[PDB]
């Protein structure tokens, strides 16, 4: 066996949940870094 | 904060490995009998996945760098939006390559009998197709983002002097090199490798 | 002062008239904004009746 | 070069094609053999400045307005780029401006000393250095009462960190003396913000861009101290900028530089500012680096400097045409091809 | 064979299909939305045909959901790792493609609106752009439709 | 076997993250789009009622993940499946963190609309129409996850 | 086995997270909204009790996470089931971190609420209702929270 | 049910209550000091009626220092792992909710005497801002207090 | 055995360590960051230097108030203790460390603020040392809770 | 049991991490000290030995490190206690990681005061005076370490 | 058990590490110094055999790190105690985490020495004075290593 | 037990890293001193060839790392022994983050050198003796390697 607590399942949940993880917060830090360009939305 | 969670991890990862290994059970940290026990489904599933998805965000991301770029440019030179458009599809094909990959590989994807299912066979074809997924959706990312840049610049040159985008060419030629080399070694990789059985 | 500026403005000022009556009470001595201070010369605010302020 | 076309891919392309417009070597003879400021004008028509004087016809036409209207449209492409950027690029985009409301304020602060009046005093006045409060310099006289009610909420107040107002109001020295020390706090703040936020690739030929300016300010300081200013240098240190090539073993030399030979002595340790005290234009020399440094800052693609690179070199593209029409408005054709083309 | 833990990858399959989606979708949407609402102040004529790179984004959330409901047909307490590690295959995918499409078509759409009021022949330009960009999530969504009909075999 | 002891966790993880995400999109689209009418209204207050627009856009987010959090909620039990927990974390997630975006997009483009709207009151029908397409991701996530939690105790052993 | 030892693990962080992350999320809705006032009511000192709003708002939050912290630590208790700690789990994270999202937009809306209703007076009712759809969110999360836990104890062995 | 590794939650929760308090108040007695002692060069009289949002920092440290008192008289070798998981709750509870209240009362403490120099009927409303920032730790004061009266109620 | 294992002096260890490291960061933040102003403010006004430095006292005893808690627990340890005893010896040193640490940011940052501007106005002395005293009693508190926790380190334990 | 393999693995890494971090924090003190140093006496040189002052307090902070990781090299054996290898560890961080601390605090002060004392002559005296409580910080982590050495093999079996 | 056959693995990155993270303090010693050399001698090139002595005192230590990596290679066997291995491993990070501390000082001390030597050249004797205090450090390093180096293999066993 | 099966493991990463660290630090050696020369020698083409001494020194740094690779390659065995994948490791680290820190250096000293000896012909000298002693580092890695290489199968057994 590989192990009792760290099971050949529980681990490679832990992978791909992580790997999910990993690309939303790569998108969240796009979609964090999104700023409007005020310039062109007043009179001045 | 991440450098802190980059240094608490490698903290926690020593700490764990020199207590393992202090108390005379380091080799229950045995990474051969993972390799040996997790499903090859998921090693050729999630290959598969992130070659398609790792080609499209290659090929998007040279997308968007020689498009903003042909659209600022385009402004005062309005005859470059259509003749400019092989760097769009220069760096679109990295994803038809990733495409017609993952169908091949999906292709030696079939149901393992449970009585030969961690046997030689089922396990080595799940190890090529993840190697072989990655390295087509890595190198078709990277030579989607060199395409772009390199389409990105011919986009300006070519506003600026219309005997520019010929000699620009080039590099995006020599740019496009990587996903058709990629397309080959993901190709060669899972040659030999049969279905599940 | 703070004291006997007030106490002044509320039982003589009705005599100035009520259209003369403005409340901008208080008193900032650093540069920080520039209203709460008295004087007749501006038309920010007005003193209420004939008093002045003299600070030696 | 991986990231920048995210916000500044549109942004870039434009300001590229309006580096195609900078005029050549060929379009400054062809404009150098004009006759009159109408022929001058018509052969402007042919480049990108088409039809900016359409509304002059010929009569009201003189040198200067040329040079009102090729800098207006300078300007109106200037906040035109600066419309579409937001975030970093928009902060890089103010503190360009910044330098012209130094300027700007330190010249409506000396048209109310001299009792000149409010509306043409500010018609002189630099539009991309407008702020909202700008008109309202004309309430006081002394430097507390003007940062204390007017310049605490315009973006020059970290600035105001070394004027020490000694209860003197303000005579035509001292102001001289404000707009030196605004201009280094903010060759400071500006540099800093250059080697924070700004990526690599226009970070270096930025961080080059300004030290020039800081250099160029340096002797400029030092030389103009000769003649109308009799100060110590412990006061004169205050006024020198400290982040160019210049500073930290040469910029002592020019603040204990009593006599011309003591900046002459001092720029001949420094390798690419020698030469340039000695023979010719000391003014014409500052503006060929300028361009020198300008035109290889627009040889680096992925870069926000590009649109310093472009605007520099667009107003000395506004200052060489303004020479020409100088030149063939007043007849003087002796020097029509002093002009600076690095493109 | 088809253990306890089996049904968490396909449920966590449909789950990113339409989360890495919808956040492509959105950052297209809002993005190109910044383009839509700062080019159309100066010439209001042009707002019902900029609206173009939002319509795309949402196409990808759209092709983002029919994977998401296409994998949730197909979920049980007792499938097995195969039908489960396919089913994350098939979110993987179109996840992936459809974020990666939504970030090209929010950066590519507010260049493109913004150009076009400044130069009327680029809207056949940011159209004929935003359409390669566009079919990359169907090229995540072919290899999620045909993981799909590997489901149960 | 099939129904273990730390199956209500992932279910319990999915009935909070539900309105957790949502709570997150709606609050970025409450704020980044009311900083706009608060910075817009001090001129054209006029325009106050209709502003508020985006912020009721992203305030229906926060009833979507509401609606998941309680269909979630009493689906929960003791002795549940795992397959159960797994598919309640999985439409607590599919509401959450697709609300999330649409909140992102509903705050970003109500910023950059009611700004241009006082200077253009024609872009205001093209601000509604992008805030649909906004809401949609979110209606989209609904969808999802009401799919999900049909499935989710329908054969359970 | 079905109730074990670590099990008021999760019941006592949830108990301490309902309280922490919505005091968090409440401080600062009090700070960043206390800006404004510091700010606006030294030109206008008259709008003290009337910009009060926003910090007032920001306390209900705080509110919501006491009354949630005392309903799930009095059903606490040794030997309880870990389905009940996971609930309890559950009903902390639901009211702590969506309070915290709910006291962001209640900060970041009622500074600028501050500083626009100093300038216009018919911005301030727009200020109360753009802050009661900010604060509905966490009375969402409290909702979540109060029908999560009325069930942490229902018919549990 | 009563292991050997339980005084250890026990011990965190004792230090937690002290030292994110202590923390808390630390940055609101920083930044009101940062505040008074850039306020009351020019105005010196008003300088004792300043010192309200540094009093209302240390009120958070004191909320620390009781819970973690609290917790301290009620450690032992043999007690259960319950009541070791309550003190580590009590202890967090007041303990990262005055480190908020502390960052609520340092940033508009900062603000309040900034500004309240020069308006002076800014006081009364520092005063009443600085009452609902100190709510806010006194909230976790209250939980920490509830949750330690059941640390040790019906435990074998 | 079970209740005294053998890495139990580990936790006592750190617990003496902790107690004098994060008290010593403190007091070198409060010692360096109120210095500066020290050696800034009197290059003009040299005649007060022995009264501004009372933001280096009060962060000295930081450090002290660390020593002293690092001896008591450095005096309990044994190699036959109980795990409790290192438990809450460990509870002490992080409650005097990560306290003392606040405190001594709070000391620094304030004495700084405060020595820079009472050489301008010198009513602000006694205003600075009535907050650093507020800034002093943060650390105090944390000497008083690892003294009542270090008086229960070796009291019932088997 | 008591005295393990594993056992002089912690007292290795004290007696290294005595003079390490030591040095860390002497090169700093001795750094910045000596970057104040080289930029205020291109005008001044006859303030050079004057000025020395704190390159030598940050380099007695060095040999507090020093004496430590030769005391604990000295009762380093193969079959010792794991008791004694654990306050040889704490001993090692104990002069480690507050030297460290008493040479950023000397860096600062020294490099801030050798640029204002070529001003004020007087400001010396000061220097000299914060620089004695910046360096019994490391005088304290050298007390701590010296009464854990002296009970590392007290009453060990 | 008392020598394991993990054992010579902490040996060997002992002896690895005490060239390493020396020679990269060294480089940082060698390279941030002379580009104060590069960029003074342009003016005063006959100060640039005076000022190179940096470059020197950097490279020395890089000499103290390889002793003792020479050291405790020729002590190194596939059959060795595990507190051979500690102890090796304890000299190697002594030695490499030290010279790293010591290039640092000598990176930083020396480009501000050799840039304020040619404005003053009674500054030289002061920087070798700052550049000597900088240099021991390393020296302190490779005594501590040189003394645990001699304790490895005195009384081992098995 | 004593010559495992994963044993080569340790000598096939120690293999690579002497060609991974070693050819960064040398690309970072020739990439930072190129532009430096491409930029000194647009109004000093005679020095074209003088300058190319930072890239050589660099190149050299590449074939250290190229040798000892060679020669650990030549060692490594299926039934190897687990202290001789150790050796073979440390062998590795010690060529490749030494090189690195060389490169490094070459790379920061060599474009100033480069730099100031267009405008100081005398500096010349100067840059090739500081290069001399940036590339002894990389010299003195190499030296550790192949003293630590000869003793891999000396006297392994099993």
């Amino acid at each position: 066996i590989l192990s009792s607590i760290w099971t050949e399942g529980l681990l490679m949940c832990l992978i791909v949940s992580a790997l999910l993880l990993f690309i939303l917060i790569v998108a969240l830090s796009w979609i964090s870094n999104l700023d409007i360009t005020y310039g062109a939305l007043e009179k001045s | 904060f991440s450098h802190f969670l980059y240094y608490l991890v490698l903290i926690v990862v020593i700490v764990y490995g020199l207590y393992k290994l202090f108390t005379g059970h380091g080799s229950d940290i045995n990474f051969g009998k993972f390799l040996l026990r997790t499903s090859p489904y998921m090693w050729a599933n999630l290959g598969i996945a992130l070659c398609v998805g790792l080609s499209v965000v290659g090929a998007a991301w040279g997308i968007f760098i020689t498009g903003s770029s042909m659209i600022g440019a385009g402004v005062r030179a309005p005859r470059i939006t259509t003749k400019n458009l092989i760097s769009i599809i220069f760096c679109e094909v990295v994803a038809i390559y990733g495409l017609i990959i993952a169908i091949v590989f999906s292709s030696k994807l079939t149901v393992a009998t449970a009585e030969n299912m961690y046997s030689k066979s089922n396990l080595y074809t799940g190890y090529s197709l993840f190697w072989a997924g990655i390295t087509v959706g890595a190198s078709n990312l990277i030579c989607g983002i060199a395409v772009g840049i390199t389409g990105a610049t011919a986009a300006i040159s070519d506003a600026a002097d219309s005997a520019l985008f010929v000699k620009i060419l080039v590099i995006e030629i020599f740019g496009s090199i990587l996903g058709l080399l990629g397309l080959i070694v993901g190709l060669l990789m899972a040659g030999k490798a049969s279905e599940f059985q | 002062l703070s004291k006997c500026k007030s106490e002044l403005i509320d039982a003589f000022g009705f005599l100035g008239g009520n259209a003369f009556m403005k409340d901008k009470k208080g008193k900032i001595n650093k540069q920080d904004t520039s209203l709460h201070q008295y004087a007749s010369l501006v038309d920010t605010e007005y003193e209420p009746f004939v008093m002045y302020i003299i600070n030696l | 070069g991986v990231y920048f076309n995210i916000d500044n891919g549109f942004i870039e392309g434009v300001v590229r094609g309006y580096r195609n417009g900078l005029l050549s070597n060929n379009q400054y003879i062809n404009l150098t053999q004009c006759d009159t400021l109408e022929d001058l004008k018509l052969q402007l028509s042919s480049t990108d400045y088409g039809n900016f004087l359409s509304s002059v016809s010929s009569e009201s036409l003189t040198t200067s307005l040329i040079q009102e209207y090729a800098s207006s449209k300078l300007y109106h492409e200037f906040n035109y780029i600066r419309d579409q950027s937001s975030g970093s690029t928009r902060k890089f985009m103010d503190y360009i401006t910044y330098g012209y409301m130094i300027d700007n304020v330190a010249l409506m602060i000396t048209g109310t000393i001299h009792d000149r009046d409010k509306g043409e005093i500010l018609q002189r006045c630099h539009p991309l250095g407008w702020f909202d409060t700008l008109p309202t310099l004309s309430v006081a006289t002394d430097l507390e009462s003007l940062y204390e009610t007017v310049l605490v909420d315009t973006p020059l107040a970290p600035y105001f960190k070394n004027c020490f107002d000694t209860a003197e109001e303000l005579d035509d020295m001292n102001i001289e003396i404000i707009r030196n020390k605004l201009y280094k706090a903010y060759l400071e703040d500006f540099y800093n913000f250059v080697t924070e936020e700004i990526p690599e690739p226009a970070k270096e030929c930025m961080q080059t861009l300004l030290g020039f300016e800081a250099d160029r300010r340096s002797i400029n300081i030092a030389l103009n101290s000769l003649q109308s200013s009799d100060i110590d240098p412990d006061l004169k240190s205050d006024l020198l900028p400290n982040i160019g090539k210049l500073y930290p073993l040469a910029t002592f030399h020019l603040a204990q530089a009593q006599d011309f030979e003591g900046v002459r002595a001092a720029l001949a340790n420094v390798y690419e500012y020698r030469g340039f005290l000695e023979t010719g234009n000391l003014e014409d020399h500052f503006y060929q680096l300028e361009m020198e440094l300008c035109r290889d800052a627009f040889t680096q693609q992925f870069a926000i400097s590009t649109v310093w690179a472009w605007m520099k070199s667009k107003e000395q593209e506004v200052r060489n045409i303004t020479w020409i029409a100088e030149c063939i408005a007043q007849n003087q054709r002796e020097r029509i091809n002093n002009y600076i083309s690095v493109y | 064979l088809c253990p306890v833990y089996a049904p968490f990858f396909g449920a966590i399959g449909c789950a990113s299909a339409i989360i890495f989606t919808s956040l492509g979708a959105a950052y297209g949407t809002a993005k190109s939305g910044v383009g839509i609402c700062a080019t159309c102040v100066l010439r209001p004529d042009l707002l019902f045909k900029n609206i173009v790179p939002v319509i795309m984004a949402g196409i990808i959330a759209i092709y983002g959901l029919v994977v998401s409901v296409l994998v949730c047909y197909s979920l049980g307490q007792k499938q097995a790792l195969y039908t489960g590690f396919i089913q994350l295959g098939a979110g993987l995918s179109v996840g992936l493609s459809g974020l990666a499409a939504g970030f090209a078509i929010g950066i590519v759409g507010d260049a493109g609106v913004r150009g076009s009021s400044q130069q009327p022949r680029l809207f056949v330009g940011m159209i004929l752009i935003l359409i390669f960009a566009e079919v990359l999530g169907l090229y995540g969504l072919i290899v999620a439709l045909l993981l799909n009909s590997r489901a149960t075999q």
